[PDB]
DNA sequence: CGTCCGAAGAGATTCAGAG
DNA sequence: CTCTGAATCTCTTCCTCGTGTGGTCAGGACG
RNA sequence: GCAGAGGUUCUAGCUACACCCUCUAUAAAAAACUAAGGACCACACGA
């Protein structure tokens, strides 16, 4: 059983590995995140309501009043998504927040509030994510890429090597809050622990401990174990534990009860330790020497006077021992230091620490955090509390809590956002243990340590910033504001909260211009993850390690799809099967294995949970009972690939494609090609421009269906039904009655978007793929989008490829193309360029849009209308006038040179209060008529569905259907109908229809009035006319064309068809490629791709030959069935006996061009299968076909490789990149070339070029380029006169930039002058 | 504003944007000569617009300059004829976007082309280090007569045959022409036309076009080679030489001066580079330019006629590969058993696994080479005879056209051990070649190193740019100011030997360097080389015959010139094959020469005696 | 109608324990 | 016992060009 | 603009480097003469 599109054309699949989980919704990451951002959340977790609860307690300080958030309601959009794009306004929903303000009793907070003020206030306008997944923010679709940032929590870094220049590793502990100040503990070379906050100057680690109100004795107790020393007549023998002896050599005789277990100065062997436990003696004799070499852990005060014999953390001198002995301190508690196990890091810091109490510690903290500020008691306390113990200033997210607890081995999942004393002391203890070697440093590159912040979380954070701003405002206003006098709407200003969100959405490092260049590009950009942004790494800060891919990326982040450039690995693409966890971590679906059987149930595994388990290989043979065929299966356990027993492994890869992203998955035979070439090819696919005709990839992965359906370029069937009416503009489906809802339902109208200006200046064209009467099931693709063919993503054209070097035209990576390709318009692409002319309120009168321009050619005026706007569909050329803007007494917009084509549409926009001109009135009238026609059409189709349902049960009720037909069929209500089960529904339908006629008339009036009212415009502009220019760019020599495998090349020459090589059958090969790119750039897949394409076209040619003649349906059916079986345990095993003859005929007609092949990424076809498929056709199994030169007619030796490889034209057409200027506008620095193609600017002759001419003997050329071609107010003018006079004499002069330098340095205060 | 790249002195003063300049993508267009290039018709009209206006005024077609401006907008046929006249002899500088070396900017004679893309002659594409992957070249138009003469004299590609860094041809044929010549200059044991006697290379060409004899069949054909033994006189010698038909055909391309021995070999890439170097050394530069252009034309034509093609069946997977892999896996299992038994430690076991996997990789590579390079067995008028295999991929690798033996070993043999990004070698290598399907884990391991290499290459480019800038700035103020200092002091030049081998022969090191003093023969009191003589090829060979192991030579550090360098001390220009001319800026030349390879540079007992002596 | 309101490398900067 | 070399604390750079997209202050009354 | 004035045209046209013509109180007979405001920052891509 297959979907109708699949029935229309079913892709042969060579995948030998069954899939247990379908491809997840590719845009789920953005959609679900934004939905949770705006979803009403009753528990107030992960939503706008969470932010409202966190930021709106609003208890006025000394104001005995409170304003509390109640509920937030999203307002309906002012304009639709397409309307927002056209008008240029953002697609946003006004925020209706129910706010209740209560006033307590006079100076009685415990008293009940006297009255309430509950009302709804507009609080900013939040952009709405489209159903596609984008944001329209200034009339242009914008996609907010998800950010990969260091997960909040505690992380430990070695910082080994360069630090201390001695090989010693200086472990540091970093606690990164989600919001707040960083807390860093770092080790000194002298083993001194230092604390550093907010990357400021380092401070002794004891200082923060004192800020926790910890005494020195408490610090020693926390960070050190205490040995007990006992005063004895026998040289002060002390109680001791045998375990602490292990690991160090004894400096004394170990004797208890007169039995010397270990002698003086003897290394303690394992046997000695073991017998020490076996004796279980509590006291161990210690001489005066060993006790001397110790540091006391607690203060000991003499009994005589109470003064301390020893201060906390002071070395035990012999006289100190005598002083405490005469004092009588029998029990002595001193720190135990074992250089192997327990180092005196805390003790040494305490010695270095000069702040002996909490007061001095907070004084130091205040001085460091705010230098130059006189410290104060309360001020320092408040500063520290805000730094690390205030909820508003410092926040750890729930993900931060979980990561912190897991890193610190805490049992509880979540604690409190603010740091606690126990948390800090545990962090320090863990850092000490890492210093001792216990444990290991956390890995920053570990993907478990890097959580993904999606659009919802970022929007929540920016909304929180706006909320704290408005909270500051409202708390300042309320405190001094009159009670019960100002409404909350008066108290709340929506400007800051609106501005914060608008700034984040419109302009941010993560807020990016969506590239609509390709549906694949649209999908990839939405799923794309960038480490850049706020709270993230930059281009220069990031080192190699962050860019390098950590083996934990497997199944979460695509290794292959990383953009080439400065940002290599900073930007990554989400793997196809991955989806973010609740806490934001990446998860990979994995199949549970009980003992040997791979149970079909899938459990999503986090990166940290991936490490402990062992995961089976994707290419793991199965017995069809779930047991691994191989006794030992290759598996990855802890980032290491090693074979394991079949019983040992407990998880398996869900599918072979989970490693790659959406872009990489589309590449066929990706397994065979090198990783670098796969990366390049995946990058090229995004830049592929939609061709004039969308042609199915003759060879493809098979995921094109998923990309097309999940992308918004093509409309899908929300409800299955029959196609009532289909048009290029719009498609009408009549839904089946089961799909149809009982009331006001039965039709689904999809208004297909015609040629529209893409974000990358391409064309978004929605082409219907169905006709009348075709049964369309739910979820079916009604109309193909750009680069979409019958519901399959069609980025480019499958074109004939010959791998031979042809007269050097394909020299390094160049590509020949036959004139046949241009003749058939195979790669011709429509480009939409939008030119905007703005009339402005200028001085000495405003600019006049009316064609009052004088001193213009009559031919130019002819294209313009009476009002000066160019007629729709008038072909224009660069330099031709399009509008009639007149300088107030030549300012009219003209086509940019090198741009040509018909004007598809003119969207005149009028400011409110500005009268529309003749043409603008007509344009508005056309829009009003079109809106009226569309609303009348929607009413008519709604009426047709309503009439059908009413008629169906109109006969019931014992009234003749014909009598009701004589009455208006909708208004049968005048004729009484006996009550029946559906009579109430029919009465509701007719009453609703009568009310709907008024409501729809009001809706028509409102829609027309929206067009009639002058659109809001930027201030100071009377009107803006948006003229859309549409051009059919064709294949031009130098145009960049690339295959999916990364063999990028320019079109060297448009070779004539007869010159192109031809095989024995005489078919000329369309594209000739250099085979030398294959060996070095090891994209051997393109050769396999070419062979498989040849096999598919052989199948298609046999099908076409059967179709050209009149062949029995049984013969064609059996041949296509042979094609679709081909043995080799193919997963599909489709049976054509199910298909009807008409369905088989339609399938054959679709296959007449060729038979598509679904070759998955890593379970794709082997070479033997391709050989068998070639054998199915008449083609030689070798894949080499004898070829003849087109020009000479002489056969080539060594038969060449010929087959159809998918070919992509890239948007880097020569038309855009070609530029030149003789003379043009200059800048303020008087550098005559402005630079850039958009302005008439010249190429930068930079430092490298200067040194290049400098190494040569070039002096006159260098002087000329520097002076007369760049900056000389006199020389540039002179040289022009000399050249037009015919003599090439250069006046050197002095560059203007040098005078600029002189005046700037002289302004700086340095006397710089040119002395003679 | 004053300082940094953003700062004006770096931003504009050092590099000023220029008028009469333009960019476009690059196109091959082999039909062009080396000196000339392809220029778009529309681009030329904009670039040469002032020259066009002047020519129109001189013609009188435009009475006024305003009329001339209108005529250029009209683009009438008369304007295009005027453009042809201006384009005829105004050289255009062509500049690659990263100008690492002086060769990056080379002037060319512009030729009007219908296409909108600049065409660069194929031989000079290697010099530019540019490809056709949508590379873009800035094109500038020198204006003054001094500028045009400077361009034609020095900037033009024909002048810079040899790279400034090393006295070797920088126009060495790179990709397709070398493959075509290698197919042409190849021998087969048996092919149609074998054993024939041919009157001359013209007859060889006629037979090949008739198809009676293939390119690579051996025949007994006379060759009339002219010998330059008489200085400035050509002595014709005609002899019967047993060579292939293709080599005979290529002999027509070679000028008369060069000997026939150079063509008689396989003529790969180093071979053709040596051929060009010998042509430059023996004949003039202009004959060398004509020879190079003819080489490119013939190579492209015979490569196209050859029909070289890469295919899956062309790749050969050794039958011994699976057995070797199974033996290596059994050895690995044995080492794992030893580790479980405790005989070998974890580090020692890892080392042993790495060693055995490396040995297995070497054996797989050797078997693949044995079954790739000489695999073809061809009947030879009798018993079948093994011959060097004509496999296209092996032809590409052996000829040096593109891709070394390592790439082919990765292609058809097992890829081998791939180190994980930190630097440690993964215990389990990639046993699957690119022809076979790679496992997902294998692909992940490979992509580790691939991404590592890409990022390291990006930072290679960054650090190379920084180093080049620093070298230019430190060595900018170096120009040849004195013809001869006369400083007897100089550095001692000797071949460098680390004991294993002579890493640098003395011939290359002292080539084109003026002797510090008289070079006496190893025989005492015999002065082979005078005190101040430039060492061309003849002198360097003469020293080799007398086996002068140590030569004390002048160096730039030795010269006593202040704010300048001795012309004799610097030695040969290394690009024009003669003593450095006075006033040339050697400092920037050397800074660019050192900086440029930085992209290629990777960022990351018993005394055995080789031979008796 | 103006018009006021990372990384790395290197050179100072301590600083210091030692002959 | 007053300066060792040594640890520390700021300062400067970190390619080279294209091509497209976008977003933008100071500083509002006021006589 | 010989100095003052006006000027065909081929935006504007005794200076921008400018230039020329005719004429005697004020415009009108004629051809040859000449280059325009673009600052910064982010994102993405291509080499
Ligand atoms: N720039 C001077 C000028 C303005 N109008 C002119 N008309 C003519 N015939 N001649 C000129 O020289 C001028
Ligand atoms: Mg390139």
């Amino acid at each position: 059983v297959y979907s109708y599109t699949e029935k229309k054309r079913i892709r042969k699949d060579f995948g030998k590995r069954p899939q247990v989980l379908d491809v997840p919704y590719l845009l789920s990451i953005q959609l679900d995140s934004f939905q949770k951002f705006i979803e009403q959340d009753p528990e107030g977790q992960y939503g706008l309501e969470a932010a409202f609860r966190s930021v709106f307690p609003i208890q006025s300080y000394s104001g005995n009043s409170e304003l509390q958030y109640v509920s937030y309601r999203l307002g309906e959009p002012v304009f639709d998504v397409q309307e927002c794009q056209i008008r240029g306004v953002t697609y946003s929903a006004p925020l209706r927040v129910k706010l209740r303000l209560v006033i307590y009793e006079r100076e009685a907070p415990e008293g009940t509030v006297k009255d309430i003020k509950e009302q709804e206030v507009y609080m900013g306008e939040i952009p709405l994510m489209t159903d596609n997944g984008t944001f329209v923010i200034n009339g242009t679709e914008r996609v907010i890429v998800s950010q990969l940032h260091r997960s909040p929590g505690v992380f430990f870094d070695s910082d080994k090597g360069k630090t201390h220049s001695s090989g010693k590793v200086l472990y540091n502990a970093r606690i990164i809050p989600y919001r707040g100040s960083w807390l860093d503990f770092e080790f000194d070379p002298k083993d001194n622990l230092f604390v550093r906050i907010d990357r400021r100057r380092k401070l002794p680690a004891t200082i923060i401990l004192r800020a926790l109100n910890y005494t020195t004795e408490q610090i020693l107790d926390l960070f050190f174990e205490k040995v007990i020393f006992e005063i004895r007549d026998n040289k002060l023998q002390m109680e001791l534990v045998p375990e602490r002896l292990r690991g160090e050599t004894a400096s004394f005789d170990i004797e208890a009860n007169g039995k010397v277990y270990v002698e003086k100065g003897r290394r303690i062997t394992a046997r000695h330790i073991r017998q020490l436990e076996k004796d279980d003696v509590k006291l161990i004799e210690v001489p005066v020497e060993y006790i001397a070499g110790k540091v006391v852990a607690k203060d000991y005060i003499d009994e005589s006077t109470g003064e301390l014999i020893c201060a906390a953390n002071m070395e035990l001198s012999l006289d100190l021992l005598a002083k405490l002995s005469q004092s009588g301190h029998k029990r002595i508690e001193t720190l135990f230091t074992n250089d192997l196990d327990h180092g005196p890091y805390i003790s040494e810091t305490l010695r270095v620490d000069p702040t002996n109490d909490r007061l001095s510690a907070l004084v130091e903290i205040y001085r460091m955090m705010r230098p130059g500020e006189p410290p104060t008691r309360e001020a320092a306390e408040s500063l520290f509390e805000n730094l690390f113990f205030s909820e508003d200033r410092y926040d750890l997210s729930a993900v931060g809590r979980m990561k912190f607890n897991r890193s610190l081995l805490r049992e509880e999942i979540e604690g409190s956002g603010i740091l606690s004393k126990d948390d800090i002391i545990d962090v320090m203890k863990k850092l000490i243990d890492i210093r001792n070697g216990k444990g290991e440093v956390d890995d920053i590159d570990h993907l478990g340590n890097r959580r993904i912040r999606s659009v919802g979380e970022m929007a929540e954070n920016q909304f929180r910033v706006g909320l704290v701003r408005v909270e500051r405002a409202v708390k300042e206003r309320l405190s001094l504001g009159d009670l019960d006098t100002l409404m909350p709407q008066d108290m709340i200003n929506a400007k800051p909260i609106s501005a914060a969100v608008k700034e984040f959405f419109g302009s941010s490092q993560l807020s990016q211009f969506m590239d609509q260049n390709n549906p694949l590009s649209e999908i990839t950009h939405k799923r794309r993850i960038s480490a850049l942004g706020p709270g993230g790494l930059t281009r220069e800060r990031a080192g190699f390690e962050v860019r390098d891919v950590h083996p934990t990326h497997y199944g979460r982040v695509c290794p292959i799809e990383t953009p080439e450039g400065p940002n290599i690995g900073l930007i990554n693409s989400l793997s196809v099967y991955a989806q973010t966890n609740e806490y934001g971590f990446l998860e990979t679906p994995y199949r549970k294995v009980t003992d040997g059987v791979v149970t079909d149930e899938i459990h999503y595994l986090s990166a940290i949970e991936e490490g402990n388990y062992v995961i089976a290989q994707a290419n793991s043979n199965l017995d069809e009972e779930g047991h691994f065929v191989e006794d030992l299966v290759t598996c990855r356990s802890k980032g290491e690939s090693s074979l394991f027993s079949r019983d040992q492994v407990d998880y398996m890869d869900v599918s072979t494609q989970q490693v790659v992203s959406v872009g990489a998955s589309l590449i066929p035979f990706l397994e065979h090609d090198d990783a670098n070439r796969a990366l390049m090819g995946a990058n090229m696919q995004r830049q592929a421009v939609p061709t004039l005709r969308a042609d199915k990839p003759l060879v493809g992965t098979g995921m094109e269906r998923a990309v097309a359906v999940d992308s918004g370029v093509t409309a899908v069937a929300k409800r299955g039904g029959v196609v009532q009416y289909v048009d290029a503009s719009r498609i009408v489906i009549k839904v089946n009655e089961d799909e149809m809802y009982p009331g006001e339902a039965g039709i689904d109208i999809y208004n297909l978007t015609k040629y529209t200006r893409s974000n990358q200046n391409t064309c978004i064209n929605q082409m219907p793929c169905v006709s009348l009467g075709e049964p369309v099931e739910r979820g079916d693709v009604l109309a193909d989008g750009p680069s979409t063919d019958l519901g399959e993503l069609a980025l480019g054209q499958n074109m004939r490829v010959a791998f031979m070097p042809w007269n050097g035209y394909n020299f390094e990576d160049s590509i020949l193309v036959s004139e046949r390709v241009v003749q058939e318009d195979r790669f011709t692409t429509i480009h939409i360029q939008e030119l905007a002319c703005v009339s402005r309120d200028t001085k000495l009168g405003p600019e006049e849009i009316t064609a009052d321009i004088p001193n213009v050619g009559e031919a130019a005026l002819s294209k313009l209308d009476e009002s000066g706007i160019v007629y729709i569909g008038a072909e224009v050329t660069g330099g031709d006038i399009l509008v009639g803007k007149v300088t107030p007494k030549d300012s009219s917009l003209r086509v940019p040179n090198g741009v040509s084509g018909t004007v598809i549409d003119v969207q005149v926009f009028t400011r409110d209060g500005v009268e529309k001109d003749k043409r603008a009135l007509e344009i508005e009238e056309m829009q009003l008529k079109q809106a009226k026609k569309d609303l009348s059409e929607e009413l008519q189709i709604l009426e047709a569905g309503l009439f059908s349902r009413i008629r169906a049960v109109l006969v019931a009720g014992g009234v003749e259907a014909e009598k009701l037909d004589k009455l208006p069929r909708d208004r049968w209500l005048e004729l009484g109908l006996t009550d029946e089960e559906k009579q109430n529904q029919l009465e509701q339908l007719a009453e609703q229809y009568d009310e709907l006629k008024h409501e729809f008339e009001k809706k028509l009036e409102a829609k027309r009035r929206k067009i009639t009212q002058g659109d809001d415009l930027a201030p100071g502009v009377l009107k803006i006319v948006k003229v859309y220019l549409a051009v059919k760019r064709r294949i031009q020599p130098g145009d960049k064309m690339a295959g999916r495998h990364g063999n990028k090349g320019v079109i060297s020459k448009i070779n004539p068809i007869e010159d192109m090589p031809y095989d024995e059958n005489g078919t000329p090969v369309d594209i000739v490629l250099n085979p030398l790119g294959v060996p070095s750039r090891m994209n051997i897949g393109q050769i396999l791709e070419t062979h498989l394409g040849m096999a598919a076209k052989g199948i298609g040619d046999k099908i076409n030959a059967m179709l050209k003649q009149q062949q029995e349906v049984a013969k064609l059916r059996e041949f296509i069935q042979r094609a679709y079986d081909l043995g080799a345990d193919v997963r599909q095993k489709v049976d054509l006996s199910t298909f009807s003859d008409e369905e088989v005929m339609r399938l054959a007609e679709n296959l007449r061009k060729g038979m598509p092949i679904a070759t998955p990424v890593f379970d794709g076809a082997k070479e033997a299968e391709i050989k068998e498929l070639l054998k199915l056709g008449d083609l030689p199994t070798s894949g080499q076909i004898r070829l003849y030169d087109g020009r000479t007619g002489e056969q080539f030796e060594r038969p060449v490789t010929v087959g159809y490889m998918y070919m992509l034209k890239l948007n880097h057409l020569v038309d855009d990149k070609m530029h030149a200027r003789s003379t043009g506008s200059y800048s303020l620095v008087t550098q005559q070339p402005l630079g850039g193609k958009a302005q008439f600017g010249g190429q930068r002759f930079g430092e490298m070029e200067v040194w290049a001419l400098e190494a040569y003997g070039a002096a006159y050329t260098l002087q000329e380029m520097l002076t007369v071609k760049s900056d000389d107010v006199n020389g540039r003018t002179k040289m022009y006169k000399n050249i037009v006079d015919g003599n090439h004499q250069m006046e050197p002069g002095m560059p203007e930039s040098f005078n600029v330098l002189l005046k700037e340095i002289r302004s700086l205060g340095i006397n710089i002058e040119l002395e003679d | 504003m004053i300082k940094g790249k953003q700062g004006r002195f770096r931003q504009n003063l050092l590099g000023k944007r220029v008028d009469y300049s333009g960019r476009s993508v690059i196109t091959v267009g082999p039909y062009l000569r080396l000196h000339q290039c392809g220029l778009p018709k529309k681009m030329a009209l904009e670039l040469f617009k002032p020259f066009i206006y002047g020519k129109l005024e001189l013609r009188g077609l435009a009475t006024t300059i305003k009329a001339a401006k209108k005529m250029v907008e009209r683009e009438e046929a008369v304007v295009w004829d005027i453009l042809d006249e201006v384009i005829r002899e105004h050289p255009v500088l062509l500049n690659r976007a990263p100008t690492l070396h002086r060769l990056g900017i080379q002037a060319f004679e512009p030729v009007l082309i219908e296409g909108k893309a600049i065409q660069l002659h194929p031989l000079v594409c290697a010099a530019y280090n540019a490809d056709f992957d949508g590379d873009q070249m800035a094109v500038h138009v020198p204006l003054t007569l001094e500028a045009q003469l400077e361009a034609r004299a020095l900037m033009m590609s024909t002048n810079n045959i040899l790279s400034p860094a090393n006295g070797e041809p920088i126009i060495v044929p790179s990709q397709d022409v070398v493959l075509g010549l290698y197919y042409m200059t190849r021998d087969c044991v048996n092919a149609k036309g074998e054993g024939m006697v041919l009157t001359g290379p013209k007859e060889a060409e006629r037979l090949y076009r008739s198809g009676l004899a293939s390119l690579h069949a051996r025949v007994k054909v006379r060759i009339t080679e002219y010998e330059k033994d008489a200085n400035g006189e050509l002595v014709a010698k005609t002899s019967l030489k047993d060579t292939t038909v293709g080599r005979a055909i290529l002999w027509m391309i070679v000028p008369k001066g060069l000997p026939y021995s150079i063509v008689n070999q396989a003529l790969g890439k180093k071979a053709i580079s040596k051929m060009l170097n010998t042509c430059y050394r023996i004949l003039g530069l202009k004959p060398t330019v004509i020879f190079a252009d003819q080489i490119m034309y013939t190579g492209f034509a015979y490569a196209a006629r050859s029909g070289a093609s890469v295919g899956i069946d062309d790749m050969v997977i050794p039958e011994k590969k699976h057995e070797i892999i199974s033996e290596a896996e059994a050895e690995v299992a044995e080492i794992q058993e030893q580790f479980q038994s405790g005989l070998v430690t974890a580090g020692e076991r890892y080392n042993k696994v790495i060693d055995i996997w490396a040995a297995a990789n070497d054996r797989v590579s050797k078997a693949m080479m044995d079954n790739l390079q000489t695999e073809t067995v061809i009947n030879r008028d009798g018993q079948e005879e093994k011959q060097v295999s004509f496999n296209s991929i092996y032809m590409m690798a052996d000829s040096g056209a593109r891709g070394s033996a390592a790439q082919i070993r990765q292609l058809a043999g097992m890829r081998g051990l791939m180190a994980k990004p930190d630097g440690s070698i993964i215990e389990t290598p990639i046993t699957a070649n690119f022809r076979e399907g790679l496992n997902v884990l294998q692909y992940f391991i490979s992509t580790h190193g691939a991404r590592k290499g890409l990022a390291d290459t990006a930072l290679k480019t960054a650090n190379s740019g920084y180093l080049t800038r620093r070298l230019v700035d430190v060595a900018q103020d170096l120009v040849v100011t004195e013809d001869d200092c006369g400083t007897h002091e100089g550095i001692m030049m000797t071949p460098v030997i680390e004991g294993g081998d002579v890493k640098e022969p003395l011939r290359d090191r002292v080539l084109g360097r003026v002797t510090a003093e008289d070079v006496l023969k190893p025989g005492t009191a015999d002065i082979l080389v005078p005190r101040n003589t430039l060492l061309h090829e003849q002198w360097c060979d003469l020293l080799e015959e007398n086996s002068v192991d140590a030569v004390k030579v002048r160096s730039v550090v030795s010269c006593d010139t202040d704010f300048g360098v001795c012309a004799h001390c610097y030695g040969r220009d290394l690009a024009r094959g003669h003593i450095i001319n006075k006033g040339e800026a050697i400092g920037v030349i050397a800074a660019q020469s050192i900086g440029e390879p930085g992209t290629q540079l990777t960022m990351r007992s018993s005394i055995q005696v080789k031979n008796k002596g």
